[PDB]
């Protein structure tokens, strides 16, 4: 309840629940041994570990998601992808290490893939050709590495969200992945600027443009004259930047005029890139290329949760008890 | 039910596909530094 | 990953489908009455 | 022990397993609300209960399977069928006895779906307009109920073949829907005539040009089967893997309900094909050189399984088995 | 042969094909009878006849667009829209004088609606508050009377297109319009941009000004040179790649799908079309590719 | 009761009249 | 009138310097799939052999692994990702793409001296050799035959293999009756049974052209039908399951034909 | 992997080319 034991139990939670070296590592090794079964189909390809596995925003129990790349040209995802994930589960079927297969439906097809043990508390989301996923994990894994506050304050805004019942991957726009735009927006345009618009300031790096095979994925980010006054910005602690997250989505943003744009590094009015809709209501920019009246019910729910997540912290800064709440009826 | 849980593996009448197969082999293995980048900006106690 | 777990909610391209309802309103009752024709076929100690 | 002794054993077993009153009724009230919350968008429809939950052949455990009827022509299900079924996951997604759902590619697009208590232990799979699914369900049904034997032996061989691992619903290719059909062809083609070919003997109940609204569903069938079985519910189980252990040949034959007999594999309908070597023709409208090695367990566990069953006529010795 | 004869049969071919008085008076008649229909169930609702039928476009075969209007918010066209028409499409069957119904699943839901009776050789398109076809349809319509010389152009720039397997009705409309504002020959002015607080957006669509009128080189140009013009235009001027057409500014724009990217105010065969009429003058050469 | 409609009725029927604007700029 | 449809006819078709520089190609690519396959053997088939090709027809290949039946679905694909991988470090070859079909191809583009010809290779598919085997002795019982295909062909133009099928359907079958049933008259030369590599590719076979282009227009506008009539050439007759059985294994196409014939 | 030897064959297939040959004219 005193805002340095708010800063280090988010800290601390963080460190119960993100993702352990040993994990990466058998993620890695299982990712290999599947190149291996597939390789004979396709000799030239290359298989990514794309999204919550490397892009720092995940925790010990992430799905390995995997982005087969095969060519440099469009492969549609309507028809064509499914024929590939088609014969790529009749290729896996004969792995002993394999345990069941299933092709999902998401925003693109999906080969979802369950392991022999040891593997067997490893789950996989294979994408045939999508390279929007590796610069996106590539993007975000520089948010991620940018402030030492970013991936703890993710890591228990989607914990939060996950007790509330908010964020939750069995129903449709009820997104983790949104969750981390929503805290990069809010680092890069709330009270402290802890984050820049990394696709602005260093469009080099991340270029839409770029060939994903030549990322650069090794070097530090040099500096920018006047684009971070990152001292400025550690004056603010971890604890209140949580507290002013939970503020921010509760009390100053306006979800029927504003949307969240990462790429631009604001918020723009809702007036070639796919917009998301968080719950329907919050629209968010991806940064690569009228409402039902049956959501108003769900988005009062929405945003009562924050407001009382906001009035609590900001009373108690007491993690544990903000950690108790109970879900959404 | 007759539909099971997985698509047809006998040739179902897909359109064929015209793959012109680019190397992507040794990017892939580049990519998996990331994890290097986070864990070099991970303070060990702040 | 940004692809989720479900299809696109918005538009998303779809080509126009041309629907003339038929009524099977009542077909699907009348179908349940199969469960007893499995109730009759079944004898109580055979 | 005895012949006698095992055919109670495989009727007990049935009977512990097989599909309550209660859960039958219990899925027709989920069904119910279910349509209710689809109907604002699709106010002519119907919503048939098709498969294990209605055809007789179901398990406590079976899946509802669903089946939403729309429209007379056909429906698209490489595309127009995702948009019908992405649409009805929109509309169900506000109700509050429904927690979770997830569209995937089966044979066709099929939308599963999962219940707030108290319906948590049912889970539905819904596909978009597809009648054939109704027709077979039709069939299956008179075929399970035509003799008191059919429902118990298809109850044991399922649950063998997944105490066995051959009959699992996580693996492409291993279901247990074949399983049913493979009963079904040896009961009308094996040693002992147990079955008829209803769609020979029956054209006018079973025609595929027949309108599923219009399907007999009250009337049983008017008499062909001498009834002459003194053949006990113990002798089927064991001739069924006998039939399929030693006299079944994979590589010359194949499986015709339809056609009430064994064609020669070198010949509208489609045919699956079980583990990839069991070509089986559906009712209603040159292998990888890795299969060989499941084909061969496949085989041994028939040849094992009739073995264990000829020998010591111990039903519980049998469903001990091990995996492969 | 020769330019005036081309121009008086352009006229008299847009004469022969454009919707007779007698077929407008015959749509607001069954369209107040689908009204008395549907009033039972939105009393408060409003059945704005839309599309060619109303914007001085329209042949006499085409389709009646309606818009029924129940609330001013925005109904969303995912869920609520598909609701409503349903709502529509129980109530039209029991109906005598409606025939057939189809619900269309598309971007904007439509419920299509076949007649009996005296009707049966009009189809209705119905569709459930998008008013953005209201404010178009206002627009066009100041558009068709602003000038003689629109609607006729028009009438055999639409044919052209058909009998030439080219592309919507509403798609050439507006290529017609662009046309007509960034051409050799300035007929139009921007409308939007010119009436600005009378065409704005912003506007309740019950302010829609319906009977307001709007307040020298270009008579010179004849119908035939326009058309000329027009494919002209489109053969050898417009990129159908560097450009797109906006309306809200009469203006062509950078692209940054379709052939034409044709923003909405709310190629060899252009080729061989320019070469045929600019050479012979002859539009029964023209319509008979 | 629970969703808010508006009225349209006099809206519709006034809308009608840009016929009459477009015959009053039809040359005859 | 007959004549000049022999001149287009002698004027597209493959030359025999053409089939020479294909063989030696083809022998090109045999010596760098041996490493890998070294008991296959590479069949040239398709038009540039059977006796129906132009110069501008692609050299259709099989290469032949196995005695037994090759999977199409996995083996196959397999089997041509092991050439590709080969092929990959050839400078003789300039590009390569895999097609996932029913039958999985590796089309193969050339370098330097062979950019003309473009390579289509199957896995082990011999109905591929057979329907050769067979069209090849079409093509050669009649002087007429191979004409004929050349202008039906190029008349499409301004699936090939299946005009031919239709050509040769109509020599069997039509008003005059230039072609048996080869199948049926010399049944054991034919056969299904026999190993590709004894087919009789060496011993003949034991016992006009201007009103047979106009009166296959005839044939196909007006006088086949689509739903009650197919093409079998397996047995000589149209029968009924364009519909058309291969020897081995809408209205505007009728107003098309409807009025060509005209002429 | 049963590898049979079609070499011969493939080599022996080649001299169809002159069946047509022999038929044309
Ligand atoms: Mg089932
Ligand atoms: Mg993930």
């Amino acid at each position: 309840g005193a805002m340095d034991v708010l800063s280090e139990k988010i800290w601390d939670y963080h460190n119960k629940v993100s993702q352990t070296d040993e994990m990466l590592q058998r993620k890695l090794h299982l990712r290999d041994m599947l190149y291996t079964a597939i390789s004979p189909v396709f000799p030239l390809s290359g298989l990514y570990v794309v999204g919550s596995s490397l892009n720092g925003f995940g925790n010990n129990s992430s799905d390995m998601d995997l982005c087969l790349m095969i060519t440099n040209k469009d492969l549609d995802q309507k028809n064509d992808a499914v024929v590939v994930l088609n014969l790529i589960l009749s290729t896996l079927q004969y792995e002993k290490f394999v345990e069941s297969q299933k092709l999902i439906l998401a925003k693109v097809p999906i080969l979802r893939i369950n392991f022999a043990a040891p593997f067997d508390d490893i789950t996989v989301a294979l994408n045939a050709n999508n390279s929007v996923a590796i610069r996106n994990t590539h993007l975000l894994c520089y948010y991620s590495s940018y402030d030492w506050r970013v991936r703890p304050l993710v890591s228990v805004v989607k914990e939060w969200a996950k007790r509330k019942g908010i964020n939750d991957a069995n129903k449709s726009s009820f997104t983790s992945y949104s969750l981390v735009l929503m805290v990069i927006h809010f680092l890069q345009c709330g009270p402290t600027k802890v984050l820049p618009n990394l696709q602005q300031s260093y469009p080099n790096r991340f270029s839409n443009k770029v060939d994903v095979r030549t990322l650069n994925v090794t070097m530090a980010l040099e500096e920018v004259a006047d684009d971070i006054d990152q001292s400025l910005s550690e004056k603010t602690t971890l604890g209140e930047l949580l507290i002013g997250f939970l503020d921010y989505y509760a009390n100053e943003f306006n979800y029927d005029r504003d949307a969240i744009s990462i790429r631009q590094g604001r918020r723009v009015e809702r007036a070639p890139h796919f917009w998301r809709s968080q719950w329907r209501c919050v629209c968010i920019e991806e940064p690569f290329t009228a409402h039902s009246i049956y959501d108003e019910m769900v988005f009062e729910a929405i945003k009562k949760a924050f407001r009382e997540a906001h009035g609590e912290l900001q009373h108690n800064h007491d993690l544990d008890k903000l950690m108790e709440c109970e879900p959404i009826k | 039910t007759l539909f099971d849980n997985h698509p047809v593996q006998q040739y179902s009448g897909f359109n064929p596909i015209d793959f012109r197969f680019d190397d992507y082999v040794e990017g892939a293995k580049r990519f998996d530094n990331l994890a290097n980048l986070i864990r070099s900006s991970t303070p060990t106690d702040p």
